[PDB]
């Protein structure tokens, strides 16, 4: 099997956002919002 | 939810440790931060995998088996669990300075390494020379017979 | 790639030195000695890139062609050369064709027995293959050669519109032979020209004048045909008996040249005085290829002897010896300028013209056509096979190598090297063990691929200079013939661009006629010597062929050396083949990509038959090994890794900041140029088809696992590169072009250089 | 990190052995260079496979199958472990030492042989390192005078 290991450990060029925020939102699932009753 | 495949092994493992000694029950209650009652923590283990891991760190005797199996079926917690459970390794006062003397030395090996090849080769080549002389004779003789 | 120090040749080049060639290992040769100026205007070269197919079906025992196949053999397989081959061939000849019992058998095998038959009416024609099948039965001989030379023989004699039909044919491949003749290679070129004196007797009118009496008179009687034939095989054989001694013919005719060249020939011993005919020698006086041979002779024999008569006789050998080398051999006479034209040179300069390093390379134009053939057999246990050409597999492969041949061209490696030797040195040349010289020769490295010999054995022989005897005798030839092929290619080169040369006897203590070594006169403006010679007076003279290179001004390769593909499609389809088996390799590629997504491991294995887009899995097909391509790309990977070893070596030395950022800019600046080559390779259709299939199997593997988050994630900053590369290294591995361990390390360079993370941008070649 | 699959194989193997006899502490400290305590050597096993492979081969009652399991599960450690464990076979009085035992060794020589050169060259190189240090200085001084 070919080894892609070495190529796997890498870093990404870093950069800083102008306005910080939205950080912990990376992984979340909001479960759906219901509609109103009808009549 | 804790996956059953783990939970099957996990739950009795913990319960066994509890039945062994009470002294652990108070400890895990402190670390996980759960109600001291043995029924409480056992209710928590089932609920969260992260919690299940910290418990198995508190008891390593009988528990090490399930922990690894927990780690398998949950690569997710693996990162998070590794952080929450940590202890600073006590460093020896002499160590860092004691390392300073080997600067001269290691740079010598890496000069020898590059020449030969990978470090694995040099470890071999070193043995080849250290090896007894007769062997050089032996190999010469097989070539005398025609063997290569 | 070879790497040597020009200052000390004794240590690192020793086998490539001249003082080794003429066998004085203790000390270097003093320029000062008797000196006899002379002109080399001609040389003997086996053609580069000569690949042809030769049909042996029907016809006539073309005399020349069948000689060459004795030559091509004894060279190929060791065997203690040709003298055995020849005298055995007489045995076999005296065993069968001289023995009338076997002849009668064939006649019984073809028509019937004890009957009167009538020509072409009640006589049916038979395909040549058939009578061959019977020769296998009748004649239990070692080589298939012996059978074909007899086959076309019987084909010729008995055929006045007779037993043989015109249709059937065979074919054979014209393979690369050692280019510049070794001494023994002359011996054979004499004997190979012995045997076509033999053949031209069995093709002779005296053998033909048999048929001349049977043409219109019909062939009625089986014995009175066969017997009438069998004699005519022995009579044409009685005549051919006898031959000159190649061992003696060569040894003499070199020596009577050897007395011509050398500065010390006492008054009497010279040719022009005691030879009747001065024509023959004049043409062989100036010939170079013989000189380097003459050095081989004196080294091995240790002596020289004539044992031919002084004039009358030695005036009837030479004009016949001119013939042998003229035609029979693959070796053809060339003006010396145009034999090495394709060689080229580039120097790593500093100030005055004084080289820091100088690199000599063979110029190639990458040869991309790949014919994938497959075996087909009408007969059991027969070497001879039809071979099917399969279009479009050629066109998938050639669709891949079209971009490859662009970026791997050899002219672009040397501009890469010199650029390194400039950044790396930072300092006066005199120090660091004086100037160095590096050279590499795909065409030599090729010769070890066809033989499946590790090219790394020879290049380790030179520096030490001496061969290991522990290997078998067929290998020692393959090593020592190739250790030569450098040494010849060097001196043909040096002499080409420095026309002025002089010959000088050597000196030793005891009982030696001594040997001839050239000394070049080269003038160039350098106020400092390289190697060691005086460089005094505005010109310098040196024994060594290498040192005489370095002083050359940079050279552009005059002509690309281009490999014509072996052309199967023409002659292979309708005709049996030669020993195809080893010349090509089986077609299978088994490799498995892997990636981890959302902390979940995924794997897609891939095979060779899918990558092309062939539904069937067919192992019956094989690939003809394109060694010229494996040569180059093997070289490139050698040099490329050799760079980054020096830079990271040259960095840690500097211990100065302004420089370290020149180097750290050089490492990175390669590792993107690399990472782009591989990816641009990936875009190739073979490239693409590996990509599409690599993802597609993961998507469909994933959808079952029950989460589709893939589509977004496998196209990203990294994992689009990762799979892009791995498809670029597969295509190289699924071909012969590289070894799976070599690619594994070539990856590790992109790991540390971190060239990957700092790009974040892909190019699609659709 | 040590693969969890092989982890459950090695840890009870090394532990049972440590508790079986205290004498096995001599192996861990000799090669691996682990700390004197039985707890720390365990952490070394978990850390590195190479370290682990040298723990498995050294304790041989229960270990072999476990060691071969480690091999396949983490194949990069193959070349490393097979090499870093080598034991000289001394000498056979009889002519036919063969590949019976000495197989691994006569292989080892050839690698070393291949690299350096002809078989002679190595034996030469063998000696050059065996020569007293002085001889080097001699060769250098006779170079200094301008002789070569």
């Amino acid at each position: 099997p070919t080894s892609m290991k070495a190529l796997d450990h890498t870093s990404i060029a870093s950069v800083a956002p102008l306005e910080r925020g939205s950080v912990d939102t990376d992984d979340r699932n909001s479960a759906p919002r219901r509609g109103a009753n009808f009549s | 939810m804790l996956l059953p495949v783990v939970a099957r092994a996990a739950v009795p493992a913990i319960e066994s440790a509890i039945a062994a000694t009470p002294g652990l029950v108070s400890r895990i209650a402190a670390a996980i931060g759960s109600k001291v009652s043995p029924s409480a923590i056992l209710a928590a283990v089932k609920s969260n995998p992260v919690v299940a891991g910290l418990t198995l760190a508190q008891i390593g005797s009988t528990g090490y088996d399930a922990y690894q199996q927990l780690l398998e079926n949950h690569p997710e917690v693996a990162e998070m669990l590794k952080d929450l459970s940590f202890k600073a390794d006590e460093i020896q006062p002499d160590f860092i300075g004691n390392l300073g003397q080997y600067r001269e030395e290691l740079e010598l090996v890496e000069d020898a390494a590059r020449f030969v090849g990978g470090m694995s080769n040099l470890i071999r080549l070193r043995q080849a020379l250290e090896l007894d002389i007769k062997y050089y004779g032996l190999k010469m003789q097989l070539n005398d017979m025609g063997y290569r | 790639m070879f790497n040597l120090k020009v200052k000390d040749l004794n240590g690192s080049a020793r086998g490539l030195t001249q003082a080794f060639a003429i066998g004085e290992l203790k000390n270097q040769l003093s320029v000062g000695a008797l000196q006899l100026p002379l002109q080399f205007t001609r040389t003997f070269s086996a053609s580069m890139t000569s690949e042809l197919l030769w049909e042996v079906g029907k016809g006539n025992i073309d005399p020349v062609m069948y000689a060459r196949l004795f030559f091509q053999y004894a060279q190929a397989g060791g065997a203690l050369s040709v003298d055995e081959l020849v005298n055995q061939f007489t045995e076999y000849h005296q065993s069968t064709a001289c023995n009338p019992e076997i002849w009668r058998k064939l006649t019984a095998y073809i028509t019937g027995s004890s009957n009167r038959a009538i020509k072409a009416d009640a006589v049916g024609k038979v395909p040549p293959t058939a009578i061959l099948e019977q020769l296998r039965t009748l004649a239990p001989s070692e080589h298939e050669l012996f059978h074909h030379i007899t086959t076309d023989f019987v084909c010729h004699v008995l055929s006045p519109l007779g037993f043989i039909l015109p249709d059937a044919a065979y074919v054979y491949r014209v393979g690369r032979t050692a280019t510049y003749p070794n001494f023994y290679a002359l011996v054979d070129c004499v004997r190979a020209s012995d045997l076509r004196r033999m053949l031209t007797a069995l093709s002779s009118v005296d053998s033909k004048m048999l048929q001349a009496t049977f043409k219109a008179k019909g062939a009625l009687a089986p014995a009175l045909i066969s017997q009438h034939l069998a004699n005519a095989a022995t009579t044409a054989f009685e005549r051919s008996r006898g031959n000159f001694d190649a061992n003696a013919v060569v040894s003499s005719v070199l020596t009577i040249l050897g007395r011509l060249w050398s500065p010390s020939t006492p008054k009497e011993l010279d040719p022009s005085a005691r030879l009747r005919n001065t024509n023959g020698i004049d043409q062989l006086r100036s010939n170079l290829a013989l000189f380097i041979a003459y050095q081989d002779m004196v080294k091995q024999r240790g002596r020289a002897e004539v044992i031919f008569s002084d004039e009358e006789l030695s005036s009837t050998i030479i004009p016949w010896f001119i013939e042998a080398m003229s035609e029979v051999s693959p070796f053809k006479l060339r003006p010396i300028n145009e034999t090495t034209s394709y060689i080229g040179q580039t120097s790593a300069i500093d100030h005055m013209g004084q080289p820091s390093h100088v690199v000599v390379y063979e110029d190639w134009q990458f040869a991309k056509e790949i014919t994938a053939f497959t075996p087909v057999k009408l007969a059991n246990n027969s070497n001879q096979r039809f071979l099917d050409v399969e279009p479009g597999i050629s066109d998938r492969m050639s669709a891949t190598l079209a971009p490859i041949g662009n970026t791997f061209a050899v002219s672009a490696f040397v501009k890469n090297r010199t650029a390194v030797y400039e950044a790396v040195s930072q300092r006066g040349t005199v120090n660091s063990n004086g100037a160095e010289m590096t050279l590499g020769f795909p065409s030599v490295v090729e010769r070890d691929y066809a033989l499946d010999r590790d090219p790394m054995v020879a290049i380790a022989a030179l520096r030490t200079g001496i061969v290991d005897e522990s290997l078998e005798a067929r290998a020692s030839n393959d090593l020592k013939r190739s250790m030569f092929n450098y040494y010849a290619a060097v001196m043909h080169y040096a002499v080409a661009h420095n026309p002025e040369v002089v010959v000088s006897e050597h000196q030793g203590v005891a009982a030696e006629q001594g040997s001839l070594y050239l000394v070049w006169n080269v003038r160039t403006e350098l106020r400092i010597p390289v190697g060691y010679n005086a460089i005094e007076g505005g010109s310098i003279r040196t024994p060594e062929p290498l040192e005489a290179i370095a002083y050359n001004k940079p050279i552009q390769p005059s002509e690309v050396l281009q490999a014509k593909v072996l052309d199967l499609a023409n002659h292979t389809t309708s005709i049996h083949i030669w020993p195809w088996h080893e010349a090509s390799t089986e077609f299978a590629y088994e490799d498995a990509y892997s990636v981890t997504i959302r902390n979940k491991r995924y794997t897609a294995e891939v095979k060779e038959f899918e990558l092309l887009g062939l539904g069937q899995r067919r192992e019956r097909v094989r690939i003809l090994k394109p060694t010229v391509a494996h040569a180059i790309i093997q070289m490139w990977y050698s040099w490329f890794v050799e760079d980054d070893r020096t830079l990271a070596a040259a960095r840690r030395t500097s211990r100065d900041d302004a420089e370290k950022l020149a180097i750290d800019g050089r490492r990175m600046q390669n590792a993107v140029t690399l990472l782009r080559k591989i990816e641009m390779i990936g875009t190739t259709g073979i490239g693409a088809s590996a990509v599409h299939l690599a993802q597609s199997r993961i998507v469909d593997q994933m959808a079952g696992r029950g989460l589709i988050d893939d589509s977004s994630d496998l196209h990203v900053g990294i994992n689009r590169h990762r799979i892009r590369i791995w498809a670029g290294l597969a295509v190289l591995q699924m071909m012969g072009l590289l070894s799976r361990s070599e690619a594994e390390a070539l990856t590790k360079v992109l790991g540390d250089s971190n060239a990957l993370g700092m790009v974040v941008a892909t190019t699609d070649i659709d």
